[PDB]
């Protein structure tokens, strides 16, 4: 499951749209993902890269890059094998997605909803009603 | 150096003929800026009789330019591979149409 | 006069307008000869300045001090040339153009394709309703009383507030 | 006269242009004719 | 990490938006983490103290400035000559040349012209030397502090009052009619009795001699006989000089009308006797409601009883006593409301009726007086409107007021909407077309074709108040008139001699320009309104967000989603209600100082032939009275007017900085920013600097703000240098 | 959102009925629609009375004709109690 | 003419006023 | 961080969850629509308040609702 540090990166010579201080003083993303060719890629923080046959790992400062590219691997590419994780200075590897091996828009048992209101949106509560109350305006 | 150029009379309707101003030579209309005054003169046309000669040949033009447009979509459209001759188009655009062009006007 | 006017024909500011107002059509016609067409020209504007002014002298319109015509549109029947005749001439054609654009938008409802209706007008029908609204006075109070104007409040749309 | 020729003379910017334009004309004919009318006369 | 400490949502935010967000929520102490109804009051009855004393603070360094650097006594010798001095100038960047163009006012030292009428206020109101006026800044310094005190002291524990106390309707409002308005207004009346009208008379009263000195020589004995009108017998004679004996009368309490002959302003007798019945009518005004001895009203039982029989309001009134108790914005909606047209009451009677001596003469200061309160007052109306839209999001319960005034409203919101944006559009469209057919009528060379209307409805007014020069003979005008006959023992002959005097600006004449410009005001007025009242009533809810009441009163959009949701919030339609606010100010105090500036020349027939057209707006009032404030400063030489000349300058700079915050949008700049990030990491010994925040582009709502306040600031620092450079170059 | 106080006495008066109940009254809610019908005929007559006979104002006006004319607008409010207690049968 | 000394007296209550400001100020920030 | 939330009116389309550029939302089986689904908001710290969830709903008003609240880091979108 944990992240494979020695997996080859994709061939690119580099951009000053990668990653900043931020990302080795907070947090970092990675995404690998399995290639049956080597072929050419655009990143999403610059020009094109070159994908290597096999299997390729990535470094990317914001999570909707490393999905970004996700996306447009499995458009263009229909490579499916791909794992997002989140990297903290500290060493800790945080694996994110797929979350549960499924993707999301498939359903899964075992995930618990959150964030789901009993009613429809127009059934919420006045401001006025919940003024100077910590009552929630969601019922 | 006396007369002011003047290609554009009004009608008189809400007494809007006051744009019809004296801009000499026994004349009234509304002064032009555009310069062709002196295109003209630089050309040699010297009389109204070579000018409406101009403006046939100029509609005959426009005529033909419409007829091309609409025979090159309906008729006889070029291939992509025609389009896609950039040596020859660049050949013919700076040989025969700058360089006949200039050669032409100097004649 | 009326609110301390005086009558344009016998304002003094008024005659001084129409003798400047001459005078600089002259000084522009002194430039030219007789014959000309630029002699013509200003020739006919000096007969139709002439000719505004008389009018307007003429036609019981109030001057200022100024010498220019004021309107007095407070409703006195002396005065109801300048408004309130002009002002019912235009609710007729307005209330023509209202009736006649309502009738069309509801025959168009009634259609194949409501919204082709309104961007392809169909004009052999768009001009039966065009000549219908000469009576849209009496088409379009018959049609309130009888309770096809109004909709009823609890058949349109609001927003939840 | 073709029927695809007349659909597309109803269509809304042809109909708008023309009316508009006879609309137009008729106020500026109205104007050669009787100018400067400030008020209706009576 | 810790400056929101209001906000923890705030103060967890890593960027500089952090700083900006935390400044401009800092006074809705509402939204503040933890805020109950007792500290919410009670920090606002605190503030209130701070705010007070703010007041005596600004109000004692005028008197203080002017006592110290001020040029009072010889302004009081000769009042129409000298020219009032504010405060003198200490700036180190000034060349010699500037040293010298300032140092005007018969002073040797650079000073700034007074454009306040301070002058003018503290001569009528008594002050005569330079020791009383720096009295009085004495008193507002004790005072501010005394309200200082006051402030913190009701934050002390014990002496924090109660949300029992902070509601109490009957009794705030029988104290502050009977004593706040009314007793102050009757203590105002015996100002002007004992100090006032004896030193516009030539006897010093003062507190070493008021004690023994009688404001009336039969003195307090015919007020206690009922023989009331002894006081008004021997009024102040025609040939009266303000400030000495000369022409005086004995009189303190008369109803004369008209204008003092030499100062052009009301009688200081007219003014007390104003302020006595006034202040009478208050206080029995102040006994109204029930407080703790049985008699009076209940507000409760009154509201709830006002509901028409016939039911064309609902249930009327019932539980709107509870809604406006409760909410703070609906009070705050109907006291900008309130104070925002008396501002402008303010603004048109105080030219038409000065009461200041020798001011009406100082044409600079009734400019800036008039464009100040007009433009405090759009300032308040706007404000009244977004509090009521800011009342409807956050305090209106549609459950406690069923069937009420406020809930058939929101009932028939489309209704008032869609007639405001008819009237909007009629006025529209006549006004501008009218004015356009003159322009084009008149750029013809046929200015005989122009649409002229006669305002007689406000000129049969005029006549109805005595202006004898329409010929109306109506009311007042009338000669043989129950109106006439009526008031001739009192007011009517020295009202008459100041209404029919074109010297004055009394019921100014009126003609086609003034009719024109009063509908294009009319659309301005019913425009804004449009775009406040949608913001009120859209507030809640609409089509596009029928939730919009949970996101808010101040939020961004809700997306590019449904259409496209910019400026969906409540807030930006205060946001473009502004514009047209500033739009109006602007069309009432051109016109304004337009007919004044032409009156003050002899020329009245300048503003009358050349109003009635856009192009004689814009060549005979901006471009033409544009050139002594332009050539302030010029390759020649500067005057005085050199810091207005750069004020207009700096005022066209700000309002279009501001079409930038307005124009260019996010996205374009968050990029620009993240170059100018990796910029700074990269550069060698600069990125030995970091950044605390990380610097992030202006938010959505924010860049708004910013533009609206640079758009706003632009407009009144440009309109400021014009209305007083143009007149005090032209004085006339 | 707090309790709002009123001032003790304070009863409902929303009414829904031909006319209000006779609490809206005050202290007059005993009178009867009789003693305000005369007291507003009076109170017209007088206060007109006293009205008219200072209409042209003086600097000396008889202080119980001012006062006198008080009773003009004063009927007003009589008469609304008169159709008040006539319409509760009082 | 105003006496330095008197701007001395009102230099004093200013400062009086600005002792209390800062009271009142830290009051209403808690 | 972002507020974002499902209501019952929710028919399961899936199309929020697809057009999320941040994985914030997930499918949960439910049994209140026809598809056996709902849409959840089990990661809305990652949420960038983008609103694409909720221009991707074809509910009348839309079943999800995002709420823009206190920003972060990751909600300012931030790669500095
Ligand atoms: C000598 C050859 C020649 C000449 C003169 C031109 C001239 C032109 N081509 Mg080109 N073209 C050529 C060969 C030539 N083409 C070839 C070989 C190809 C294939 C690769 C193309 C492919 C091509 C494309 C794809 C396009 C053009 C376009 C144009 C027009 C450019 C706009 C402009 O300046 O017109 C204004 C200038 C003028 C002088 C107007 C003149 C009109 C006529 C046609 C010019 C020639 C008249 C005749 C030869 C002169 C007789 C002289 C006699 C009295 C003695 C212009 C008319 C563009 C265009 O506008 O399409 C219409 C365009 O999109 N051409
Ligand atoms: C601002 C309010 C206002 C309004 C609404 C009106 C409205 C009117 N005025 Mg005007 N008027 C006003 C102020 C106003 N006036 C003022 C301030 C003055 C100066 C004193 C005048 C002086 C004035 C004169 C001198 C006359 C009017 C008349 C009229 C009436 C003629 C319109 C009509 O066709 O009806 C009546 C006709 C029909 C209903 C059917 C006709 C077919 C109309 C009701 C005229 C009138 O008839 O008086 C009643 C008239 O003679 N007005
Ligand atoms: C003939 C069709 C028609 C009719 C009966 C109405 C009727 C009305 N409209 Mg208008 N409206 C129309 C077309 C029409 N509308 C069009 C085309 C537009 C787009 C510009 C608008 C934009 C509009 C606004 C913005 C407002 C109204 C308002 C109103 C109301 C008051 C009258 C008014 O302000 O007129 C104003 C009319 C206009 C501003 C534009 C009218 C433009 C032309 C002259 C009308 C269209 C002619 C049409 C092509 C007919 C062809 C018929 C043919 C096919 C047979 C009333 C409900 C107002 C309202 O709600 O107040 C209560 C309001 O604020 N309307
Ligand atoms: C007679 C007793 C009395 C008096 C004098 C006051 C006085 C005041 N109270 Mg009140 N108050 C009272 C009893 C009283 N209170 C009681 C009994 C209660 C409890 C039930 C309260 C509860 C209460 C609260 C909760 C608050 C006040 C506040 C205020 C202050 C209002 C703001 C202000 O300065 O407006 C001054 C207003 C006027 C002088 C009159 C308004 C004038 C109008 C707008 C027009 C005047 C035009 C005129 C021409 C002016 C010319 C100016 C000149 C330059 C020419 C004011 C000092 C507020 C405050 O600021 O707290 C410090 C506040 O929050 N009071
Ligand atoms: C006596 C007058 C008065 C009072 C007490 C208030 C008080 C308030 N207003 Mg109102 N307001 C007023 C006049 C007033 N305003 C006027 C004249 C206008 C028109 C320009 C407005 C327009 C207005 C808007 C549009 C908004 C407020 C808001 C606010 C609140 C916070 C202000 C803030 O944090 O900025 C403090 C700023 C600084 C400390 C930096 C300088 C606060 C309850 C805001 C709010 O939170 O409402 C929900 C809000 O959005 N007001
Ligand atoms: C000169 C600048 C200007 C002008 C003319 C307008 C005009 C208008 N605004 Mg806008 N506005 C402006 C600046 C301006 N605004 C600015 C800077 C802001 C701040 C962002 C706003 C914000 C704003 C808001 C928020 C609102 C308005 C509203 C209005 C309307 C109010 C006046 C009215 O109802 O009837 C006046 C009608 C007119 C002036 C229309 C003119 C008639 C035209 C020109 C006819 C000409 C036809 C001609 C043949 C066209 C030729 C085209 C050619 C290609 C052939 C009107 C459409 C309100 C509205 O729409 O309510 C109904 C409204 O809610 N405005
Ligand atoms: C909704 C439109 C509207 C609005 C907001 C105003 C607003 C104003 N008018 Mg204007 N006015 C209007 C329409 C309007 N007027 C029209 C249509 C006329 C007739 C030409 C006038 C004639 C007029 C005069 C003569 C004067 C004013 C003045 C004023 C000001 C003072 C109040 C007053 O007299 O009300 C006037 C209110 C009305 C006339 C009521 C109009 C209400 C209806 C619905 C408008 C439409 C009527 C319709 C078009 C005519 C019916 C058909 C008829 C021809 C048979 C104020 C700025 C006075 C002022 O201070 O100017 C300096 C002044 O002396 N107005
Ligand atoms: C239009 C205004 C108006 C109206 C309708 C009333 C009506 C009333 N008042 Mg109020 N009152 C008013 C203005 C008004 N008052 C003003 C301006 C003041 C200040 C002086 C008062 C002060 C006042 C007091 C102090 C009392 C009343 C009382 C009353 C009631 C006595 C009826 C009566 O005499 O029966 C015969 C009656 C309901 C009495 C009552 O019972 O109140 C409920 C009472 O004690 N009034
Ligand atoms: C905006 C704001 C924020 C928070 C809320 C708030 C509090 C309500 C509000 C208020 C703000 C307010 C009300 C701010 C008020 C600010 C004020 C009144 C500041 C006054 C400063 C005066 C000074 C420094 C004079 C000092 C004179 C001296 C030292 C002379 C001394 C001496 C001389 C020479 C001669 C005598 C002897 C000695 C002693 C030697
Ligand atoms: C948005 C919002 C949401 C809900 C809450 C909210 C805060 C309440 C609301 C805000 C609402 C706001 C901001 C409302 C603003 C409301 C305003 C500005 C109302 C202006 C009222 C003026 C009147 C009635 C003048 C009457 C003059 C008269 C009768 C003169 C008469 C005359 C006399 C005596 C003398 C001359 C002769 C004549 C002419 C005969
Ligand atoms: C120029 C511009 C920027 C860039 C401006 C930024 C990032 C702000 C930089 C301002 C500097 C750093 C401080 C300015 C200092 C002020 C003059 C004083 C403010 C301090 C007082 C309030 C106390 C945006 O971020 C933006 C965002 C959305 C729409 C439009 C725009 C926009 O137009």
């Amino acid at each position: 499951e944990t992240l494979n540090l020695q997996i080859p990166s994709p061939t690119f010579e580099g951009s000053t749209g990668g990653w900043l201080r931020a990302a080795e003083v907070e947090e970092k993303y990675a995404i690998t993902w399995t290639s049956p060719k080597e072929q050419v890629f655009e990143m999403p923080t610059g020009g094109a890269a070159i994908m290597r046959q096999g299997e390729n790992l990535l470094y990317l400062a914001r999570k909707e890059q490393c999905l970004a590219l996700a996306t447009q691997v499995k458009n263009s590419f229909k490579i499916t094998d791909y794992k997002v994780y989140r990297i903290f200075p500290s060493g800790e590897v945080q694996y994110l997605h797929p979350k549960d091996g499924v993707f999301p828009e498939k359903v899964n048992a075992g995930r618990v909803g959150v964030g789901n209101v009993s009613h429809s949106i127009g059934k919420n509560l006045n401001p006025a009603q919940i003024k100077f109350t910590s009552k929630s305006f969601n019922g | 150096t006396a007369v002011k150029p003047s290609a554009q009379v009004v009608w008189p309707i809400v007494g809007q003929e006051v744009l019809n101003g004296d801009v000499g030579g026994g004349f009234q209309g509304v002064q032009v800026t555009s310069g062709f005054f002196q295109i003209w003169r630089s050309s040699g046309i010297t009389s109204e009789v070579e000018l409406y000669w101009c403006a046939l040949a100029g509609l005959i033009m426009s005529g033909l330019m419409i007829f091309a447009g609409w025979f090159h979509y309906h008729k006889a459209a070029p291939k992509l591979e025609w389009f896609q001759n950039a040596e020859s188009m660049l050949n013919h655009h700076l040989s025969g149409l700058l360089g006949l062009g200039c050669l032409s006007w100097a004649g | 006069d009326v609110a301390g006017l005086t009558p344009c024909g016998e304002s003094k500011e008024f005659a001084r307008r129409l003798d400047g107002s001459v005078k600089k059509l002259q000084t522009r016609l002194s430039k030219y000869e007789a014959g000309t067409p630029p002699a013509l020209a200003l020739q006919k504007q000096i007969d139709k300045t002439k000719n505004r002014f008389d009018r307007y002298g003429k036609a019981g319109l109030l001057c200022g001090t100024d010498g220019l015509p004021h309107l007095i549109t407070d409703g006195r029947w002396t005065h109801s040339g300048e408004f309130v005749i002009p002002g019912l001439l235009f609710l007729y054609v307005a209330g023509w153009i209202g009736w006649v654009g309502r009738s069309y938008v509801l025959f168009a409802r009634t259609a194949d394709k409501p919204t082709e209706k309104e961007i392809i007008i169909d004009v052999p029908v768009a001009l039966s309703f065009v000549s219908t609204g000469f009576i849209w006075p009496f088409s379009a109070f018959k049609e309130f009383t009888s309770g096809n104007l109004i909709v009823p409040a609890d058949e349109i749309t609001v927003s939840p507030r | 006269m073709d029927s695809n020729f007349l659909k597309y003379l109803s269509t809304a910017p042809v109909l708008f242009t023309v009316w508009l334009s006879f609309t137009a004309s008729f106020i500026i004919e109205a104007n050669r004719f009787f100018p400067d009318m400030l008020y209706f006369p009576m | 990490t810790k400056f929101p400490k209001f906000s923890q949502a705030l103060a967890q935010d890593p960027a500089t938006r952090r700083i900006w967000y935390g400044l401009a929520t800092a006074h809705d102490l509402e939204s503040h983490d933890g805020m109950t109804e007792e500290n919410l009051y009670q920090k606002i009855f605190a503030s209130h103290f701070g705010h007070l004393a703010v007041i005596f603070l600004w109000t004692s360094g005028n008197l203080f400035h002017v006592a110290w650097q001020g040029n009072f006594e010889q302004w009081v010798l000769n009042p129409l000559k000298v020219k009032p001095i504010a405060h003198a100038i200490w700036d180190p960047h000034f060349g010699q040349p500037a040293v010298k163009a300032f140092t005007k006012g018969g002073v040797s030292y650079p000073v700034n012209i007074a454009t306040s009428g301070v002058y003018h206020w503290w001569y009528t109101i008594g002050m005569r030397s330079n020791t009383d006026l720096y009295a009085g800044s004495l008193f507002l310094l004790f005072l501010a502090g005394v309200f200082l005190f006051a402030g913190w002291l009701h934050l002390q524990p014990k002496f924090r009052p109660g949300l029992s106390w902070f509601k109490n309707n009957e009794s705030r409002l029988n104290h502050h009619l009977s004593g706040l308005f009314g007793f102050s207004s009757l203590a105002w009346s015996a100002h002007l009795i004992h100090v006032a009208i004896p030193e516009a008379r030539g006897q010093h009263v003062c507190w070493d001699n008021f004690t023994k000195v009688a404001p009336h020589p039969a003195g307090l004995q015919p007020f206690f006989t009922g023989n009331w009108g002894a006081y008004a017998a021997s009024p102040d004679t025609t040939n009266h000089i303000f400030g000495t004996s000369e022409g005086a009368g004995t009189a303190i309490l008369t109803f004369l009308g008209g204008f003092h002959p030499q100062t052009q302003a009301l009688w200081l007798t007219d003014i007390a006797h104003h302020h006595l019945a006034i202040g009478v009518v208050f206080i029995f005004a102040g006994h109204m409601y029930r407080t703790n001895w049985g008699i009076g009203h209940s507000l409760k039982e009154i509201l709830d009883a006002h509901r028409p029989p016939g039911g064309r309001l609902g249930a009327g009134h019932k539980g709107i006593f509870e809604t406006l108790t409760n909410s703070l914005h609906f009070q705050l909606g109907l006291a900008l409301a309130s104070l925002g047209v008396i501002t402008s009451l303010v603004a048109q009677h105080m030219y038409a009726l000065p009461s200041y001596a020798f001011i009406a003469k100082d044409y600079v200061t009734q400019s800036a007086l008039y464009t100040h309160h007009q433009y405090i007052a759009g300032f308040l109306m706007v404000g009244a409107f977004a509090h009521g839209a800011i009342f409807f999001v956050r305090d209106y319960d549609p459950e406690q007021n069923k069937n009420n005034v406020l809930a058939r409203i929101l009932d028939h919101k489309e209704a008032i909407i869609s007639h405001l944006s008819w009237v909007s559009l009629f006025l529209g469209f006549h006004t501008l077309g009218i004015y356009v057919h003159n322009d084009v009528v008149v750029a013809f060379g046929t200015p005989e074709k122009q649409i002229l209307v006669e305002p007689v409805f406000a000129q049969w007014i005029q006549a109805s108040s005595g202006k004898a020069l329409y010929g109306f003979d109506v009311l007042l005008s009338s000669t043989n008139s129950v109106a006439a006959n009526a008031s001739s023992n009192i007011w009517l002959p020295g009202w008459l001699e100041a209404i029919n005097s074109g010297k004055n600006s009394l019921f100014l004449p009126i003609g086609p320009g003034d009719f024109l410009i009063h509908h294009a005001i009319a659309l301005a007025l019913h425009t804004t309104t449009l775009i406040l009242v949608k913001g009120a009533l859209d507030a809640r809810g609409s089509k596009l967000m029928p939730d919009k009441k949970d996101f808010g009163y101040a939020f961004p959009c809700d997306g590019p989603g449904r259409g496209g949701t910019c400026d969906i919030s409540a807030w930006d339609a205060f946001y473009l209600s502004m514009f047209w606010m500033l739009n109006t100010i602007g069309w009432v105090t051109f016109y304004w100082h337009w007919k004044h500036i032409t009156i003050w020349q002899g020329n009245a027939g300048q503003f009358n032939e050349s109003s009635t057209y856009i192009m004689g707006w814009l060549r005979d009032y901006l471009w033409l009275n544009s050139s002594p404030l332009i050539n302030g400063y010029n390759p020649f030489g500067m005057n005085s007017l050199s810091v207005w000349s750069w004020m207009f300058l700096f005022g066209h700079l700000i309002w279009a900085t501001g079409f930038m915050f307005l124009i260019s949008w996010r996205g374009y700049w968050q990029e620009l920013i993240e170059t100018l990030v990796w910029a700074h990491e990269r550069t060698p010994l600069a990125n030995l600097v970091r950044w605390k925040d990380k610097p992030v582009a202006l938010s959505i709502v924010q860049a708004r703000l910013v533009g609206l306040i640079h758009f706003t600031a632009g407009y009144i620092f440009t309109y400021a240098a014009f209305v007083i450079a143009s007149t005090t170059g032209k004085f006339g | 959102f707090s309790p709002v106080p009123s001032p003790e006495g304070t009863k409902e008066t929303y009414w829904e009925t031909k006319a209000p109940s006779s609490d809206v009254l005050g202290i007059g809610a005993g009178v009867s629609s009789g003693n305000f019908a005369a007291a507003s005929v009076f109170a017209a007559l007088v206060g007109g009375y006293c009205t008219g006979q200072v209409i042209p104002l003086t600097v000396e006006p008889n202080p119980l004709f001012l006062a006198g004319s008080f009773l003009l607008p004063y009927s007003w409010a009589l008469h609304v109690a008169a159709w008040i207690q006539k319409n509760n049968g009082k | 003419m105003i006496s330095d000394t008197q701007i001395f007296i009102a230099l004093i209550l200013a400062l009086v006023s600005l002792v209390l400001a800062i009271r009142l100020g830290r009051a209403l920030y808690q | 961080s972002h507020s974002v939330k499902v209501y019952d009116t929710c028919i399961g389309c899936t199309q929020c969850v697809r057009a999320c550029p941040c994985d914030v939302l997930e499918m949960v089986s439910w049994d209140g629509c026809k598809a056996g689904q709902i849409a959840s908001a089990p990661r809305t710290e990652d949420c960038i308040g983008c609103k694409r969830c909720e221009t991707a709903c074809p509910t009348d008003f839309l079943s999800v609702r995002v709420y823009l609240g206190g920003e972060t880091t990751r909600s300012m979108g931030l790669a500095y």
